[PDB]
């Protein structure tokens, strides 16, 4: 059949304003046919880092539920979003379990900065790791001394959040990288989402 | 406003008496509380935490105190080495103050 | 596992300037700050102040100043006290103490101490 459904899976890559990386913004994606090889075959990816499987057999197979989760980190992080990696974003920030099948991917975003940005916060200080898909979202004054915290923030009284130096005249490492991360769980019952077929 | 006087400066106890010491602070800044032990040369030594708790490395045989505005301290006896310095601890506000300190004497008598 | 290495004795000399050096090893020194006290003879115990490693923050009591400066290294692992005006009564022992945010509040390590003494 025509079978032309196609769903929002491919607008979240094209939205122009995304969430914070400490509230990582959730989306799940199910009852659509969509295209994944349109995704790697443009040139315009620059990271795709794909675990799960390999990236001509995501239209081969198909899966259910599928869920996405974006956020923008810096140009020198990429390497941290891995499972079972250290990192202070993927301890504080976003963390992967080990037993993961997701796929990566993320791509500049230096033009839609430029002055430069000054709205980006991210979790710098908390008392452990970040638990699996975690959606930590809270505010409190940070406390690192033997005397108690109250009042007024000062010595051993911090605020976790900072902002991100994202000037327009700066190299890798200090430029926007919008990274999405793509899961999904194969057939608990039953199926929605699965790869397009040709006649 | 910042004082510490534990309504004494020393103490004396002859024999077998139990020892007791309180550390009176000033007006109500919270309850957080520590003593150490001072041998006269070396470094001081820890011996009572919040006033009620334990130390894992000191052979703890001590009676502490409740909470509120007000602490006291009672140590087991009076051994052949006790004789030392005691000093309380007070951390609430940065700027840090102890108290004058105790002073533990074994009346020797005639 | 924690030990603490300091400096000998040292003479100074009134209206001028010397340091004193607190050796850390053995131990991770990112987290915990460091606290400086100092005894005058058996005296009552003063809190000198006290220094963030991380955030290279510094704290002093209500009255300080005259010497009111910190300074700590990781390439040594270690901090450095600078004392100035040491006009007449500043003979007295140096304290070097760490603190445990996990457990152990309250300055549960201590060192030696480094005895000044001003004179002529």
């Amino acid at each position: 059949p025509n079978i032309t459904n196609l769903c929002p899976f491919g607008e979240v890559f094209n939205a122009t304003r995304f969430a914070s990386v400490y509230a990582w913004n959730r989306k799940r994606i199910s009852n659509c046919v969509a295209d994944y090889s349109v995704l790697y075959n443009s040139a315009s990816f620059s990271t795709f880092k794909c675990y799960g499987v390999s990236p001509t057999k995501l239209n081969d197979l198909c899966f259910t539920n599928v869920y996405a989760d974006s956020f923008v980190i810096r140009g020198d992080e990429v390497r941290q979003i891995a499972p079972g990696q250290t990192g202070k974003i993927a301890d504080y920030n976003y963390k992967l379990p080990d037993d993961f099948t997701g796929c990566v991917i993320a791509w500049n975003s230096n033009n839609l900065d430029s002055k430069g940005n000054y709205n980006y916060l991210y979790r710098l200080f908390r008392k452990s790791n970040l638990k699996p898909f975690e959606r930590d979202i809270s505010t409190e004054i940070y406390q690192a001394g033997s005397t108690p915290c109250n009042g007024v923030e000062g010595f051993n009284c911090y605020f976790p959040l900072q902002s991100y130096g994202f000037q327009p005249t700066n190299g890798v490492g200090y430029q926007p990288y919008r990274v999405v991360v793509l899961s999904f769980e194969l057939l608990h019952a039953p199926a929605t989402v699965c790869g397009p077929k040709k006649s | 406003d910042i004082v510490m006087t534990q309504s004494q400066k020393f103490m004396s106890t002859s024999v077998g008496d139990r020892v007791s010491v309180t550390c009176k602070s000033s007006q109500n800044v919270g309850t957080n509380v520590a003593w150490y032990q001072q041998k006269p040369g070396q470094s001081p030594k820890a011996l009572i935490y919040s006033a009620s708790y334990r130390y894992s490395g000191v052979p703890d045989h001590f009676t502490g105190s409740g909470s509120g505005t007000d602490f006291t301290l009672t140590i087991s006896n009076v051994q052949s080495a006790d004789l030392a310095e005691y000093f309380c601890q007070q951390y609430n506000n940065y700027p840090w103050t102890f108290g004058g300190g105790t002073k533990l004497e074994i009346k020797r008598t005639v | 596992e924690v030990q603490l290495q300091q400096s000998g004795p040292e003479l100074v000399k009134p209206g001028a300037s010397v340091k004193i050096s607190c050796k850390t090893s053995g131990y991770t020194f990112t987290e915990y700050t460091i606290y400086w006290v100092k005894q005058s003879l058996g005296k009552s115990l003063e809190w000198i102040g006290g220094n963030n490693p991380n955030n290279d923050d510094t704290t002093y009591k209500q009255f300080f100043k005259g010497k009111a400066t910190l300074t700590v290294d990781k390439s040594s692992s270690t901090a450095y006290m600078e004392l100035r005006s040491l006009t007449s009564e500043d003979s007295a022992v140096y304290y070097c103490a760490r603190d445990g945010y996990p457990y152990y509040y309250a300055l549960d390590f201590w060192g030696q101490g480094t005895s000044v003494t001003v004179s002529s």
